[PDB]
C-alpha cells in the first residue's frame, strides 16, 4: 500500500489482538506479552468516525410528486420527467459509486499510515539502542525487560539510560 | 542475543469485501452498507395532522361526489391519496385536471363557501342521477346542482347569476356542462331553444355549449358532465350566463396554506414518525442512498441503480 | 571503498501532459484518452430488426400517405426517421401531432385493422386530390376515404359509423375534417346545409365544423384536411355521426411493443452494432465521455464540453 | 512529489531502462550493471489497470429522444429542455475534470509510493551494512560481488555474513 | 553536548476553522470564501447595448401600449423586464402569452414593417377609448386600429385585408378580437348581423366570434380585446375576412438576433459589469458558488443550500 | 496525519518564522540561527494556487430564464421545474462540499509531506554525524559553524568532512 506497512513489511496482521487496532508484541529474558497502543488506534478510530458523520446523512429539501402513481400523465412532459429523473439517477449512481471508492482508498490508506507513524516514533525513541529487522520488529541491544517494555510503549523509555550496554552489543 | 519488540496491527478471519479507486475485491477488517434497501411497509404519521381520503378522489373533494362525503371541508399538512380513488360519479372529465389535482394536493386544508346562487319557479334545481347514489337513493354532487326544467320540454329561462370573492385569499371555482344523449333529451331537460353558458370575471372568460352527438353508454348513460374550474382573485366577481346545460355551484372552495401529498398503497401508522414517502410506505434509514425507487416524497435518501455500496470502516484485512 | 547499489525508475523521450488538482501541465510517461471525438458516419444496425422510413414520416403510416405505401405495417425494434419526410401530401396539420409521433417512434410495429365503414348510394367515398399522386393519377390517403355528395351541389346525408374494438389492446383511430376553400366549394361537395361532425366513444368526445374562410395556396390548394386521433380502448366502440366534412378511417392502427427511434441522415450500415446513435451516425466508443452532440439516443457515453481530458497511466515522466 | 521519490531525491528517471517501471542500477569492483524490479513495477501496473476498468465504462440506462432533430418543439417546453440538458452538461463536464484531476494526482502519487517502498526495502535489507547517499543509492561497506548484487535484487540479502567487515570499514 | 539543527514550519496566532474528510473542526493557517454571500444591489450594465423598459411590459412593446410608445422598436444586448408592468391598457388578454413573452425577451431587438392596410368609406378605424390615454386624450393600441361601423347601429361590412411577407425573414402579426359589454353595444359597433372573423395563412388559420356575455367591468368596462398571434414565413400571406370585431393590425413585427432577458427591480449602473443578474441585483463574483438565489440567468456561480465553504489555502495550524 | 511530521513529531509550529512556510533553527558556537526554506516554501504554495486556479471559476454556459419573476407559470411545468432546480441545487451543493473537503485534507496532507521531505532531506545529508532527537531536530556531533549550518540549508554539506569527528563524538 501507499505507506508500506500494512500489507506491506509488516508480513500479516494478528487476529489475537483483541483490545486495539494497533500495538505491540516483545520478547524478553522474562518471557513474551502482547499490548495494544491507544493513541494510534483511536487516531485511526476517530478519523472513521469522522467520515461516517460527514457521509451518513441526507438533504433536508423537500420534494414533492411530478410523477403520478395512479393516473396518466401528460406524454410530452412525461418523456421530459423520465429523461429527466434518469439523468439525475444516473448522477448520483456515479457520485455514489465515486465517494465510497475514493472513501474506501483513503481509509486504507490512513490506517497503513497510522501504523508507519506508530513505528516511526518507537524507531527514533530506541534511536541507536536498536536496529530495524525488516519486518516490523526492533532488536534491542540491551536487557529490557517489563518495566522497560512498556517505557517504550508508554513513550517515556530514555535511550541515554541503556547506550553504553547497546553500543557495545552491537558494536565491540 | 537481542531482546525483541514487534509493532503490528489487529485482524480478523472473515473480512468484508469492498471497492476502492484500484480494487474491485479489497478485503478489510469491516464496513458499513450505503444503500438502504429496506422499507417501513406503512405510513409513518406521528406528528402530522394527516388526512386519508381513501376511495376519495382530491377533485372529489371540491364537487363532493359521495365516497368524498366525509372529506368536503377540513385541515392537514399531509394528504394521502389512494389507488383507484372516485373522483367523477356520473360519467365525463375535468378540463385541466392533472393541474386542479396537484393545487388540491399542495394545500394544507379545504373551506367551503356558499355561492348563493337562486332560480326561478320553472326550474327544477334538484336533479339527480341513479349513477350518483347516496344509499340506495339517487343524488348529485353536494357542491353542485342539476338544473333543468321543471316543466318537461319548456325552455330553460335565461338565468344570471354572480359569486363575489368577499375573502381576502383567493376561491377556486368549479362548475359543469351537461352534454346530453339526445335532441330529444335535450329538449326533454332544456326546451328546443339554442342553449349557451357565458362565464366572465375580470381574470378569466369562457363561452359553452352542450353537445347531443351520438355516444356509448358508460353504465347504462349515453350522457356526460364535463368539469370547468378557475381561481376568483379577492374581491373580484363571477358571472354565470346559462339558458340550459349549467351545471351550478352552490359552494366554492378555499385552499389553506401547504400540505404534502402522498401517494401510497401503505396503511397508516400513528406510532412511528418519518420524512421520507413512497408508493410501498416510509424510509426512515440514516443512509444517504436507496435503491426501493425513484419516485419519493418529503426529504428522502437519493435513489441510485446499485443493490449495494459497502463503506470501509477499517484498515485492510490481512489474516494469519 | 564502498560499492554501491542505486534504486531508479523509468523514463521516456516523448512524455504526455496531464492535469492534476495542482498542476495544469504535468508531464507523465504515457495517458489515455477519456473523451470520445470521434464518430462512424453510419447507422450501425447489426443484430437489429430496423426500418428505414425513407421519406415516409412515422404519422404517414397511420394515415397512408403515398410515401408510406411500404411501410403501413410491421414489426420492427429500431425505426429510423430522415429529414424533410412527408406525412400530409395535402395541406393540414394534426392536432397533438407531437404525441402522435412520439407513440409510434415508441413503438416496436404497427398492424392494421378494417374499421368495416360503409357508405350509401348518396355518397361517393371516391375522393382524391393532385396533392397526394399514386401511379401517375390522383389518389387519397390509403388508410382514409375522402366522402363527398354523389350529385354535386345536394346535401350529404346524415349518416353513422360506429368502429368496435373487438381486440384486448387499445387502437389508435384517425380521421380527418375538410376545410373547405370556399362557400361555393363547400356547398357542392357537401350541399347547403349546416355541416357537423360528432366523435363519441366512452371515453373521448369532440364535435367539429367545417370552417370556408379564405387563406392562401399551399401547393396551389387553399382547402386544408386537418387530423385528430384518440385511443379505443378494448371493447369499446367509437361513433362517427357526420352529414359532409368527414375523412373516415378504412382502417385502425394498433401500435405493438416497444422500440427505438432514431432521427439520423446518415446512411444504414448492417456490417456492425452499436448502442448509442445521433444525427451523424453512430458512436461505439468504449470511453465514458464524449463531445459529439448532447442530443443522444441509447446507451451512451455522456456529453462534455471538452475537447480532450487526458487519463494518466503512467508515473512523473523525469527525461535524462 | 508526496512520497519524496520519483521527481524528488531520485533526480531523473532512466530512459534505458526498457523492462520494467523501477529497478536498480549497481557498481561494484568488477562493472557495473542494471536490471528492473518485477514486484514493484506489478504493483503499480495492477492499480492503474484497476482504475481504468473502473474508469472506462458508461452507464447501461437507455435513454429516448425528448428533442426533435427535423422539427419544431413547444417554446416553454424547450426552454426548460434546454436549461434541464445544459445544467446537466456543466455537471458532467464538472465531474469528468474532476475525476480526471483527481486520478491522476492518486496515480502519479501511488507510482511516487512504489518506488520509495522498494527504496525502504533494500535499506532495512541492507542493515547496517549501507548508507544512503541521499540520491536513491546505498553506499555497501563491503565487497559486494554481482551475486552479492543478485541478493539485494531477489530479497535474499543476509546482513549477518557481511557485518564483521562492514562495522570495520564502516568505523574505520 | 552537541550543535542542534531543527526542522520546522510556521504558525499563526490566528488560524481558520476548515471542514476536511475526516474532521469537521480542522484548524489550518488560512482560507478563502467558495460561496458568494453578497450581491451588487443593481443591474450592472458596462459594455452592454441594453433596454431598460420601465412600466412597458414586453407585449406591450409589439401591440403599442402608451407605456411602450419609447419602445416600439429598437436593438439591444439585454432587455431588462421590472414589476406591474403594463401590457393590456383596455381591459384584456393574449393567447399564447407565455411563448410570445420569452420570443421578446430572447431577442436582440424589434422592427416594424407596413401592413398597409386600407379601410372603404363604411368603416371608422380610428375607435378610441379612456382605458388607453395618451397625452391626456383617449387614444388605441398604436400598432392596431380598433374599426367600427361608421354609421352606428349600421352592419359592419364584409371586409378583406391581406398581408404578404416581402422580406427573407419570419414576421410576427398580432391582431384582436373586440368582445363587446352587451348585445346594444355589439349592434351599435357592428351592426345586427351575426359576426365572424377568419384568419387563414399557409401555416396558421383560425375563426372567430365575438362574444356578449356579462363580465365584470375592469376599470369600468366589460368588454374585452383578446389578443392573437402567429409567424408569417418568408413569402407567405395571411388573410383577414372579416364583418366586425376584429382590432386590425397596422404594422406587424420582426424579432432579430438573441439578448439576454433579465427581470428585476434593481437600478442600471452603467459603470459597473456582469455577467450573472437575478432579481435583486448582480452577481459579479470570481468564486465557483452562490447562495443569493436558485433563480438566475447568465453566466453564473452554481447555487448551493450553504452558508459558507472555506477552502484550505494553507498547513494545519499548530500554535505554540 | 498521514506523513506524521506537521501536528505528529514536530510538536508545534513556529509563529516567529514570518518569512517561509518551512525553515530551519540552530545552534551552535557562534549563536542561534533561524532560517526559511525557499524551494520546500515554494512547492507547498505553487500546489496551492494550482488548486486555486482550478477551483476559483464558473462555466462559461450561457442559461436564460425559465421562470417568471413578475408573472405566473404554468403549474404542471412549475412543478417539473421546482423539483429539476432542487434536484440540480441538491448535486451542486454535494459536489461543492466533497470538493471542498477532499482538497482541504489533499492540502493538510501535502504540507504535511513537504514538512516530511525536508526532514527526510536533511536527514540523509547528515548520514552518520549527526542522531535523531524525535521532536524535528538533528543532533549534531561535530563543531558545524555558521557556514556547515547555511551548507545543510544550501543541500551542499559534505559528511565526509566531518565524519572522523563526529563518530569520535557519537561512540565517545
Ligand atoms: C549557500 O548559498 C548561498 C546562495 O548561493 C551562498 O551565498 C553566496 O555566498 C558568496 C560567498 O560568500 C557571496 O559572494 C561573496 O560576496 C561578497 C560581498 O560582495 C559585495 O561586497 C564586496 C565588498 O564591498 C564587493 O567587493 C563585491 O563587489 C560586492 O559588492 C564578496 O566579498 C565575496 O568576494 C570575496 O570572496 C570570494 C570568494 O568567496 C573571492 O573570490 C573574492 O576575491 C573576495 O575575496 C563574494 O563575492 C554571494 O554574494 C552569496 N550569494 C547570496 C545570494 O547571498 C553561500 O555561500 C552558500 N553557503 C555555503 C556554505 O555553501
Ligand atoms: C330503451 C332503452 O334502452 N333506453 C335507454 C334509456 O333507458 C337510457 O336512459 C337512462 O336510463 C337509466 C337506467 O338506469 C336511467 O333511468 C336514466 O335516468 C336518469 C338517471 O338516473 O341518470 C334519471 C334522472 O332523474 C335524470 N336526471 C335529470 C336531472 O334529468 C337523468 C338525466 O335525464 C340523464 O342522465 C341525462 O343524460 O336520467 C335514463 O336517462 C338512455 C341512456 O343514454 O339510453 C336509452 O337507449
Ligand atoms: C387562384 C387559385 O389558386 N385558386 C385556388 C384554386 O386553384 C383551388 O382549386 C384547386 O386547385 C388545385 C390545383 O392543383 C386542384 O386543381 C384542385 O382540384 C381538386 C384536387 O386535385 O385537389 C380535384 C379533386 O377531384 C377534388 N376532390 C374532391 C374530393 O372534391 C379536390 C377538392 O374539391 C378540393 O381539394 C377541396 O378543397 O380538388 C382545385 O380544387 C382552390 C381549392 O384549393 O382554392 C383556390 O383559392
Ligand atoms: C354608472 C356605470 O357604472 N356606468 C357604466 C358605464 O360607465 C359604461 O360605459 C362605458 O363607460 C366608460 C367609462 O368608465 C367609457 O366612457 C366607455 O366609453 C368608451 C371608452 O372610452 O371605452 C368610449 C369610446 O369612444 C368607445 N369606443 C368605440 C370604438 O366604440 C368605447 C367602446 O364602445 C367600448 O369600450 C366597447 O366595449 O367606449 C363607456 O362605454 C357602461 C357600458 O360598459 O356600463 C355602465 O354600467
Ligand atoms: C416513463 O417511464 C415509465 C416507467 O418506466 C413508463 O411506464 C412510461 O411509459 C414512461 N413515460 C412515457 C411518456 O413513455
Ligand atoms: C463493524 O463495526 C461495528 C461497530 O463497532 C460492529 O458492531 C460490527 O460487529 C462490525 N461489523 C460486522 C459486520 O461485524
Ligand atoms: C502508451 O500506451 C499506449 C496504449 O494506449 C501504447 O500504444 C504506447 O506504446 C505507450 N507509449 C509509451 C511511450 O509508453
Ligand atoms: C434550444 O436550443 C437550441 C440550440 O441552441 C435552439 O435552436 C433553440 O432556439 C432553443 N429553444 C428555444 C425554445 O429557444
Ligand atoms: C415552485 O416554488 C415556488 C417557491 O420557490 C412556489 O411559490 C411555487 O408554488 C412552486 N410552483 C408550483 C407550481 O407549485
Amino acid at each position: 500500500g501507499l505507506f508500506g506497512a500494512i500489507a506491506g513489511f509488516i508480513e500479516n496482521g494478528w487476529e489475537g489482538m483483541v483490545d486495539g487496532w494497533y500495538g505491540f508484541r516483545h520478547q524478553n529474558a522474562q518471557g513474551t506479552g502482547q499490548a495494544a497502543d491507544y493513541k494510534s488506534t483511536q487516531a485511526a478510530i476517530d478519523q472513521i468516525t469522522g467520515k461516517l458523520n460527514r457521509i451518513i446523512k441526507k438533504t433536508n429539501t423537500e420534494f414533492e410528486s411530478i410523477e403520478s402513481e395512479f393516473s396518466e400523465i401528460d406524454h410530452q412532459i412525461g418523456n421530459v420527467i423520465n429523461w429527466t429523473k434518469d439523468s439525475i439517477t444516473d448522477i448520483w449512481t456515479y457520485q455514489a459509486e465515486l465517494l465510497v471508492a475514493m472513501e474506501n482508498q483513503h481509509t486504507i490508506d490512513m490506517a497503513d499510515s497510522e501504523m508507519l507513524n506508530l513505528y516511526e516514533r518507537v524507531r527514533k525513541q530506541l534511536r541507536q539502542n536498536a536496529e530495524e529487522d525488516g519486518k516490523g520488529c526492533f532488536e534491542i541491544y540491551h536487557a529490557c525487560d517489563d518495566s522497560c517494555m512498556e517505557s517504550i510503549r508508554n513513550n517515556t523509555y530514555n535511550h541515554s539510560q541503556y547506550r553504553e550496554e547497546a553500543l557495545l552489543n552491537r558494536l565491540n | 542475543d537481542p531482546d525483541k519488540i514487534c509493532l503490528g496491527h489487529h485482524a480478523v478471519a472473515n473480512g468484508t469485501i469492498v471497492k476502492t479507486l484500484t480494487n474491485e475485491q479489497e478485503e478489510v477488517t469491516n464496513a458499513t452498507e450505503t444503500v438502504e434497501s429496506t422499507s417501513l411497509n406503512r405510513l409513518c404519521m406521528k406528528g402530522r395532522n394527516h388526512k386519508d381520503l381513501g376511495n376519495c378522489h382530491p377533485i372529489g373533494m371540491l364537487i363532493g361526489t359521495p365516497a368524498c362525503d366525509l372529506h368536503l371541508t377540513g385541515t392537514w399538512d399531509t394528504l394521502i391519496e389512494r389507488k383507484n380513488a372516485i373522483a367523477y360519479c356520473y360519467p365525463g372529465a375535468t378540463v385541466n385536471e392533472k393541474a386542479l389535482r396537484q393545487k388540491i394536493m399542495e394545500s394544507g386544508g379545504i373551506s367551503k363557501i356558499n355561492t348563493g346562487f337562486t332560480y326561478g319557479s320553472s326550474i327544477n334545481s334538484a336533479g339527480t342521477t341513479k349513477a350518483c347514489m347516496r344509499n340506495g337513493g339517487n343524488s348529485f354532487y353536494a357542491e353542485l346542482k342539476w338544473l333543468v326544467s321543471k316543466n318537461k320540454g319548456q325552455n330553460f329561462p335565461q338565468t344570471t347569476n354572480t359569486y363575489r370573492n368577499a375573502d381576502t385569499a383567493e376561491h377556486l371555482i368549479m362548475w359543469g356542462i351537461h352534454h346530453p344523449s339526445s335532441t330529444q333529451e335535450k329538449n326533454d331537460l332544456y326546451g328546443t331553444q339554442s342553449l349557451s353558458i357565458s362565464v366572465g370575471s375580470s381574470t378569466y372568460k369562457n363561452s359553452f355549449v352542450p353537445v347531443v352527438g351520438a355516444r356509448p353508454q358508460v353504465n347504462g348513460l349515453s350522457g356526460r358532465i364535463d368539469f370547468h374550474w378557475t381561481l376568483v382573485q379577492p374581491g373580484d366577481k363571477i358571472i354565470f350566463s346559462h339558458n340550459g346545460g349549467l351545471i351550478a355551484p352552490s359552494r366554492v372552495s378555499k385552499l389553506i396554506g401547504r400540505g404534502l401529498g402522498i401517494q401510497s398503497e401503505a396503511p397508516i401508522d400513528n406510532s412511528c414518525e418519518s420524512k421520507c414517502f413512497w408508493r410501498g410506505g416510509s424510509i426512515n434509514t440514516r443512509l444517504p442512498f436507496q435503491n426501493l425507487s425513484p419516485r419519493t416524497v418529503g426529504q428522502c435518501p437519493k435513489y441510485v441503480n446499485k443493490k449495494s455500496l459497502m463503506l470501509a470502516t477499517g484498515m485492510r484485512n490481512v489474516p494469519e
